[PDB]
Protein backbone atom coordinates (compact mmCIF):
# COMPACT_ATOMS: atom_id res chain seq x y z
CA UNK A 1 0.00 0.00 0.00
CA UNK A 2 2.84 2.28 1.12
CA UNK A 3 4.72 1.09 -2.01
CA UNK A 4 7.02 4.24 -3.67
CA UNK A 5 8.42 1.78 -6.13
CA UNK A 6 7.83 -0.90 -8.79
CA UNK A 7 10.46 -3.97 -8.43
CA UNK A 8 11.44 -5.54 -11.59
CA UNK A 9 13.33 -8.57 -12.95
CA UNK A 10 16.62 -9.11 -15.70
CA UNK A 11 18.05 -12.36 -16.26
CA UNK A 12 21.69 -12.95 -17.00
CA UNK A 13 23.47 -13.15 -20.61
CA UNK A 14 25.06 -15.99 -22.49
CA UNK A 15 28.36 -14.39 -21.53
CA UNK A 16 28.10 -14.91 -17.90
CA UNK A 17 26.18 -18.49 -18.53
CA UNK A 18 29.52 -19.94 -19.56
CA UNK A 19 31.79 -17.63 -17.16
CA UNK A 20 30.50 -20.03 -14.67
CA UNK A 21 20.58 -22.01 -19.04
CA UNK A 22 18.11 -19.95 -17.21
CA UNK A 23 17.74 -17.40 -20.03
CA UNK A 24 17.28 -19.59 -23.00
CA UNK A 25 15.61 -17.68 -26.06
CA UNK A 26 12.61 -19.40 -26.65
CA UNK A 27 10.12 -19.92 -29.27
CA UNK A 28 6.16 -20.20 -28.63
CA UNK A 29 5.93 -23.87 -29.98
CA UNK A 30 8.68 -24.47 -27.55
CA UNK A 31 6.54 -23.87 -24.32
CA UNK A 32 5.11 -27.55 -23.77
CA UNK A 33 2.70 -26.39 -21.32
CA UNK A 34 5.10 -27.60 -18.02
CA UNK A 35 7.07 -24.18 -18.41
CA UNK A 36 4.25 -21.79 -16.66
CA UNK A 37 5.98 -20.31 -13.52
CA UNK A 38 9.52 -20.37 -15.15
CA UNK A 39 11.37 -17.07 -16.39
CA UNK A 40 11.36 -17.22 -20.26
CA UNK A 41 12.76 -14.98 -22.68
CA UNK A 42 10.56 -14.90 -25.60
CA UNK A 43 11.80 -13.63 -29.31
CA UNK A 44 9.33 -12.65 -31.37
CA UNK A 45 7.40 -9.58 -33.79
CA UNK A 46 4.64 -7.68 -31.98
CA UNK A 47 1.46 -7.19 -34.27
CA UNK A 48 -1.20 -6.79 -31.75
CA UNK A 49 -0.76 -3.91 -29.11
CA UNK A 50 -3.15 -2.12 -26.85
CA UNK A 51 -3.98 1.13 -25.09
CA UNK A 52 -2.35 1.64 -21.64
CA UNK A 53 -4.99 1.60 -19.12
CA UNK A 54 -5.13 2.92 -15.42
CA UNK A 55 -5.75 -1.16 -13.81
CA UNK A 56 -6.61 -1.18 -9.70
CA UNK A 57 -4.72 -3.44 -7.39
CA UNK A 58 -6.76 -2.54 -4.21
CA UNK A 59 -10.06 -0.92 -3.84
CA UNK A 60 -10.12 1.94 -1.09
CA UNK A 61 -13.32 2.30 1.06
CA UNK A 62 -14.15 5.06 2.98
CA UNK A 63 -16.86 5.46 6.02
CA UNK A 64 -18.03 8.46 7.65
CA UNK A 65 -19.02 7.20 10.72
CA UNK A 66 -16.19 5.02 12.01
CA UNK A 67 -13.43 6.64 10.06
CA UNK A 68 -11.28 3.88 9.50
CA UNK A 69 -11.03 3.13 5.54
CA UNK A 70 -10.60 -0.33 4.64
CA UNK A 71 -8.71 -2.03 1.45
CA UNK A 72 -9.72 -4.95 -0.45
CA UNK A 73 -7.50 -6.65 -2.81
CA UNK A 74 -8.31 -7.18 -6.36
CA UNK A 75 -6.37 -10.62 -8.28
CA UNK A 76 -9.08 -11.31 -10.89
CA UNK A 77 -10.12 -9.52 -13.88
CA UNK A 78 -13.31 -8.61 -12.21
CA UNK A 79 -14.85 -7.99 -8.22
CA UNK A 80 -17.80 -7.36 -6.53
CA UNK A 81 -18.55 -4.29 -4.41
CA UNK A 82 -18.03 -4.90 -0.63
CA UNK A 83 -21.28 -3.10 0.47
CA UNK A 84 -21.03 -4.55 3.85
CA UNK A 85 -18.88 -2.93 6.16
CA UNK A 86 -15.37 -5.23 7.78
CA UNK A 87 -14.26 -2.04 10.40
CA UNK A 88 -12.77 -3.20 13.72
CA UNK A 89 -15.95 -0.76 15.03
CA UNK A 90 -19.14 -2.19 12.91
CA UNK A 91 -18.82 -5.85 14.22
CA UNK A 92 -19.71 -4.54 17.71
CA UNK A 93 -22.38 -2.80 16.64
CA UNK A 94 -26.03 -2.23 15.65
CA UNK A 95 -25.31 0.58 13.09
CA UNK A 96 -23.72 -1.33 10.05
CA UNK A 97 -23.81 2.26 7.76
CA UNK A 98 -22.74 2.71 4.26
CA UNK A 99 -19.54 2.65 2.47
CA UNK A 100 -18.03 4.53 -0.07
CA UNK A 101 -14.94 4.63 -2.38
CA UNK A 102 -11.62 6.41 -3.52
CA UNK A 103 -10.52 7.00 -6.53
CA UNK A 104 -7.12 8.43 -5.36
CA UNK A 105 -6.47 6.74 -2.45
CA UNK A 106 -6.89 3.36 -4.59
CA UNK A 107 -3.37 2.24 -6.15
CA UNK A 108 -4.11 1.56 -9.95
CA UNK A 109 -1.14 0.31 -12.44
CA UNK A 110 -0.65 1.30 -16.30
CA UNK A 111 -1.73 -2.19 -17.55
CA UNK A 112 -1.67 -3.50 -21.35
CA UNK A 113 -1.98 -6.64 -23.33
CA UNK A 114 0.15 -7.39 -26.42
CA UNK A 115 0.39 -10.65 -28.57
CA UNK A 116 3.59 -11.66 -29.33
CA UNK A 117 4.05 -13.76 -32.86
CA UNK A 118 6.55 -16.32 -33.86
CA UNK A 119 9.11 -15.47 -36.10
CA UNK A 120 8.92 -16.90 -39.48
CA UNK A 121 12.62 -18.97 -39.62
CA UNK A 122 11.58 -20.39 -36.11
CA UNK A 123 8.31 -21.62 -37.45
CA UNK A 124 8.46 -25.66 -38.60
CA UNK A 125 8.02 -26.94 -42.02
CA UNK A 126 4.13 -26.64 -43.02
CA UNK A 127 3.23 -24.64 -39.74
CA UNK A 128 1.53 -21.45 -39.21
CA UNK A 129 3.13 -18.81 -36.62
CA UNK A 130 0.78 -18.48 -33.65
CA UNK A 131 0.73 -16.08 -31.23
CA UNK A 132 0.82 -15.47 -26.97
CA UNK A 133 -0.36 -13.05 -24.83
CA UNK A 134 1.68 -10.59 -22.68
CA UNK A 135 0.06 -8.78 -19.74
CA UNK A 136 2.40 -5.41 -19.15
CA UNK A 137 2.10 -3.15 -15.77
CA UNK A 138 4.17 -0.15 -14.60
CA UNK A 139 6.68 1.51 -16.39
CA UNK B 1 -5.91 18.21 15.83
CA UNK B 2 -8.00 16.73 13.48
CA UNK B 3 -6.58 14.61 10.71
CA UNK B 4 -8.56 13.16 7.57
CA UNK B 5 -7.39 9.30 6.88
CA UNK B 6 -4.88 9.92 4.08
CA UNK B 7 -5.03 13.94 4.45
CA UNK B 8 -2.53 16.10 5.83
CA UNK B 9 -5.59 18.87 6.02
CA UNK B 10 -6.36 19.98 9.08
CA UNK B 11 -10.06 22.33 9.39
CA UNK B 12 -9.81 25.04 12.14
CA UNK B 13 -5.70 25.74 11.61
CA UNK B 14 -6.36 25.97 7.43
CA UNK B 15 -9.66 28.10 8.17
CA UNK B 16 -7.93 30.42 10.47
CA UNK B 17 -4.87 30.93 8.17
CA UNK B 18 -7.34 31.46 5.03
CA UNK B 19 -9.45 33.95 7.07
CA UNK B 20 -5.80 35.67 7.87
CA UNK B 21 -5.01 35.61 3.93
CA UNK B 22 -8.33 36.42 3.20
CA UNK B 23 -8.64 39.73 5.67
CA UNK B 24 -4.82 40.81 4.54
CA UNK B 25 -3.22 40.98 0.99
CA UNK B 26 -2.45 43.97 -0.78
CA UNK B 27 -0.07 42.62 -4.16
CA UNK B 28 2.85 40.67 -1.85
CA UNK B 29 3.55 38.84 -5.51
CA UNK B 30 4.39 42.35 -6.81
CA UNK B 31 6.92 42.71 -4.28
CA UNK B 32 8.93 38.94 -4.06
CA UNK B 33 8.11 36.84 -6.83
CA UNK B 34 9.78 38.49 -9.17
CA UNK B 35 12.00 42.14 -9.44
CA UNK B 36 8.43 43.83 -10.99
CA UNK B 37 -0.84 52.18 -4.54
CA UNK B 38 -3.45 49.75 -4.05
CA UNK B 39 -5.35 48.66 -0.84
CA UNK B 40 -7.71 45.37 0.08
CA UNK B 41 -7.03 43.50 -3.04
CA UNK B 42 -9.91 40.76 -1.85
CA UNK B 43 -12.07 42.77 -0.09
CA UNK B 44 -13.11 44.97 -2.46
CA UNK B 45 -13.81 42.38 -5.02
CA UNK B 46 -15.83 40.15 -2.14
CA UNK B 47 -17.88 43.45 -1.40
CA UNK B 48 -18.47 44.05 -5.04
CA UNK B 49 -19.72 40.77 -6.00
CA UNK B 50 -22.51 41.07 -3.25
Amino acid sequence: LTRRYFLYFKPLSQNCARRYISSKPLSVRQIKGDFLGQLITVRGIITRVSDVKPAVEVIAYTCDQCGYEVFQEVNSRTFTPLSECTSEECSQNQTKGQLFMSTRASKFSAFQECKIQELSQQVPVGHIPRSLNIHVNGT
Amino acid sequence: LRIIWGTNVSIQECTTNFRNFLMSFKYKFRKILDERDEELYYIKQLNEMR
